[PDB]
């Protein structure tokens, strides 16, 4: 595919163009964002090594 | 020395940003494809030289 | 409330005093230790959030 105007090329730009479905928008209305609006916050366990100057946090 | 006579063009993207007027649209929850999406400035900040 | 309040800035400025002690260059530092703890959609990661 390809396009020309004032004799130059005329590109496309922007996002991907998809095939919007019915169906695409009303799963996340099926979803609801379901996840119940509470804040909980989780924690981070420091963990020391060699220096012990410089801190580090691991997940659990 | 013959690819170096006539000026290669820098394609620079157009500058622009909506965070500023809409910030509720960026939140503590961030959409990324790769997970190792941070690794580029985390390693930047630590050695620039490198 | 005198005691409830003590009890929340001594916990606040303890971890504050080893959250300084980290290198910008890793996964939970400065500036993102909010956002990976946080798992609601507030509108803006300040006030009692943080």
């Amino acid at each position: 595919a390809a396009m020309f105007s004032r004799n130059k090329p005329l590109y496309m730009t922007g996002g991907s163009v998809r095939t919007i479905a019915t169906g695409n928008y009303r799963d996340a209305a099926e979803r609801l964002r379901a996840m119940d609006e509470t804040l909980r916050l989780k924690p981070f366990k420091i963990t020391e090594k060699l220096d012990f100057r410089v801190a580090a946090y691991a997940i659990p | 020395s013959a690819w170096f006579i006539n000026a290669g063009m820098v394609n620079m993207p157009t500058l622009s940003c909506a965070n500023g007027y809409y910030p509720a649209l960026t939140n503590v929850n961030p959409y990324h494809r790769l997970d190792t999406w941070k690794d580029t400035l985390n390693h930047w900040v630590a050695y620039p030289d490198m | 409330l005198f005691y409830h309040s003590v009890a929340m800035i001594e916990s606040c400025y303890v971890e504050l005093g080893n959250v300084a002690r980290v290198s910008d260059s890793d996964a939970i530092n400065k500036y993102t230790f909010t956002e990976l703890s946080v798992q609601g959609r507030p509108v803006m990661n300040r006030g009692i959030i943080v």
